[PDB]
């Protein structure tokens, strides 16, 4: 990209969710002139995150891939795949950090 | 009758220095009101360690009740038994809630519970070692009982 | 704050309801009552039972129907177990739907819904509908899912094509399908696909659905109907009714072959016209004239009258109750502009008001 920034004097960059802006000029050998973020001045708040750490059984949840083939909290997680599977209206997607992981977890819940 | 119901809380505390029951106090203070009672025979000095049973009743008509709340992690001395369980247990809240009782400072406070049958009080005190974690033995006046339970 | 709160609950209502309208609107209806015997509403979330108060207030809306609405006819398509039935087709008579009600009452609910299958008969039982008898039918639904025999958007235009207009209720929340439905049923409008909250609302939104609906003028039906009332006649013999054939001891004469029939609202079986009286037409003459609604005049003001031009109270002072009739200029306090705007259908201070 260095080529780009001698090439163009504007050379304008935005995205979606970049947070936080300051590691972007680090790890790229520029600077901006100005630099700033923006959240919407919504009526309502209509996205709901939260954060759940627990199951309700209470157990804490991760998927280190070390103890990733743990079948408690595999049990745990589709607890979880249950009780959003019988209360979703239209879609609903699940991730995982990795696909061998998913077609492993997916296997064993087939199973 | 509250008001009366007013002890000298962490002011006489028994110390079992490897089996050698040293009954300190918090201060010197407590020494006084207890020399006036000659029941017995900071500062702790020779009891009948069978004698202990007694005079913890006696302590309780002066009024000056110790407290058993056990420093095990500033115990370094006697052996830790760390045993941890699985989270495929679930603790009820009755059973968490009986779990801080004894747990209001983290010293072990010693005394009774009582719980209606089937209720997992064998879990309960299980859960119990596994956070006291040292050198622990369980009693009870039966066979087919007591190797169920180790069970 | 807590008359402040329900004044501004009140404005809010006010400013939802401030399109009074004399809109012309459904009258000769023809319904059809989807209901579902799936598992989903077996489920004790609703106490005593989902199917337990979907049965007594279906019966209360079938009360509210045939009362408001005493000329049109409403059907009962029954989903149970991956194929709708029918229970009862349109009548004039409630007696029969309320049986067939609480035999669903008296059986189990359990099985998976067919929405085309439910949509294909019930366009089969409003293909012999009149252009001015309105084809309109109720959806209830306790699911997320449906499987069908065949695609649903051939349905859909199908039924489009066969003008007519449809209400969904859904019970969890809102499903992109049914909304595509209502929308699609009913000109874009996505009004007609409503999801409860609870059971106060859901009885409401029952009262709500018990009022006919404003038409078009796109899809114009200006005609004329030919109808003629039958004379009642109290006899004195017990005398063959035309329909069912049992001795009555007394009845009406039809206007024209001048035979007898056992009830009201009902079309001739005979000469094969509609014979009602003057109370099925009066029914909705406040749908055909509305009343809007009243003024509630604040306190900074003196009044004409610090008592109530009613029901004769006394007004209270923080805020003030007198509501005050547009069309008559008489403030009345909220307890009986209430009752007037939900039972009466004429302003008693407009008929002091001479014109
Ligand atoms: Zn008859
Ligand atoms: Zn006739
Ligand atoms: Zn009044
Ligand atoms: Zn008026």
């Amino acid at each position: 990209i260095k080529p780009v920034f001698e090439r163009f004097s504007s050379v304008i960059i935005t995205s979606g969710t970049i947070s936080p802006l300051d590691m972007y000029p680090r790890m790229l050998n520029f600077k901006t002139v100005l630099q700033k973020s923006y959240a919407m001045t919504l009526a309502k708040k209509s996205f709901l995150p939260m954060i759940i750490t627990k199951g309700s059984d209470q157990v804490a949840i991760s998927s280190r891939f070390e103890i990733r083939n743990d079948p408690s909290i595999v049990r745990n997680y589709g607890s979880m795949l249950v009780e959003f599977a019988k209360i979703t209206p239209d879609g609903m997607v699940v991730f995982f950090p990795s696909y061998l992981y998913m077609e492993s977890i997916v296997s064993m819940w087939q199973t | 009758f509250i008001k009366g119901a007013t002890i000298s809380y962490g002011k006489v505390k028994l110390v079992i220095k490897h089996n050698r029951y040293f009954v300190e106090t918090t201060q010197a203070d407590i020494l006084q009101m207890l020399l006036n009672d000659s029941v017995i025979g900071v500062h702790s000095f020779e009891i009948a360690n069978e004698s202990v049973e007694v005079v913890k009743k006696r302590c309780q008509e002066i009024d000056y009740p110790v407290l058993e709340e056990y420093d095990f992690r500033n115990d370094h001395r006697n052996p830790d038994l760390d045993i941890d369980l699985k989270p495929s247990t679930q603790i009820r809240p009755y059973q968490e809630k009986s779990l801080s009782k004894m747990f209001g400072n983290g010293r072990a406070r010693s005394g009774i519970i009582v719980l209606p049958c089937g209720a997992g009080k064998t879990l309960v005190g299980i859960t119990a070692a596994c956070t006291i974690k040292k050198s622990v033995i369980v009693l009870c006046t039966s066979s087919v009982s007591v190797m169920q339970w180790r069970q | 704050a807590s008359l402040v709160a329900s004044i501004v609950e009140a404005r809010k209502k006010r400013t939802a309801k401030k399109n009074i309208t004399p809109y012309q609107r459904g009258i000769i209806r023809s319904l059809i009552l989807t209901l579902d015997c799936s598992e989903a509403m077996l489920e004790k979330d609703l106490r005593p039972n989902r199917h337990a108060m979907i049965i007594q207030y279906a019966i209360d809306f079938v009360h509210e129907f045939f009362d408001q609405n005493p000329i049109s006819q409403m059907g009962i398509i029954i989903m149970r177990n991956g194929l709708a039935q029918l229970v009862s087709q349109v009548s004039g008579n409630p007696q029969d739907h309320i049986d067939a009600l609480k035999s669903i009452r008296k059986q189990e609910p359990k099985g998976n819904p067919s929405l085309q299958n439910a949509l294909e008969m019930a366009r089969g039982l409003l293909l012999p509908v009149p252009a001015h008898c309105t084809r309109e039918v109720l959806i209830v639904f306790g699911s997320l899912s449906t499987t069908d025999p065949g695609d649903i958007h051939q349905t859909i235009d199908s039924l489009v094509s066969e003008k007519i207009r449809v209400k969904v209720l859904g019970l969890s929340a809102q499903v992109a399908i049914c909304k595509e439905l209502c929308k699609a049923t009913n000109y874009g409008d996505e009004s007609f696909y409503k999801i409860l909250l609870d059971e106060t609302h859901l009885k409401e939104l029952f009262n709500e659905a018990v009022t006919p609906l404003p038409v078009n003028k796109i899809n114009k039906g200006f005609t004329l109907v030919k109808m003629g009332f039958p004379t009642r006649i109290f006899e004195d013999t017990p005398t063959f009714c035309s329909c069912h054939s049992k001795l009555v001891y007394g009845g009406y004469f039809c206007p024209n072959c001048h035979s007898k029939v056992c009830s009201l609202p009902t079309v001739c079986p005979c000469c094969d016209l509609m014979l009602i009286l003057s109370t099925h037409l009066a029914r909705s003459y406040h749908h055909l004239m509305p009343l809007k609604t009243f003024a509630e005049v604040p306190t900074t003001e003196k009044f004409r009258s610090e008592d109530c031009f009613s029901c004769q109270s006394r007004f209270p002072i923080l805020t003030s109750s007198r509501y005050r009739c547009e069309d008559c200029k008489q403030e009345f306090c909220v307890d009986c502009d209430v009752f007037i705007h939900e039972i009466l259908h004429n302003c008693p201070g407009c008929e002091s008001k001479p014109v």
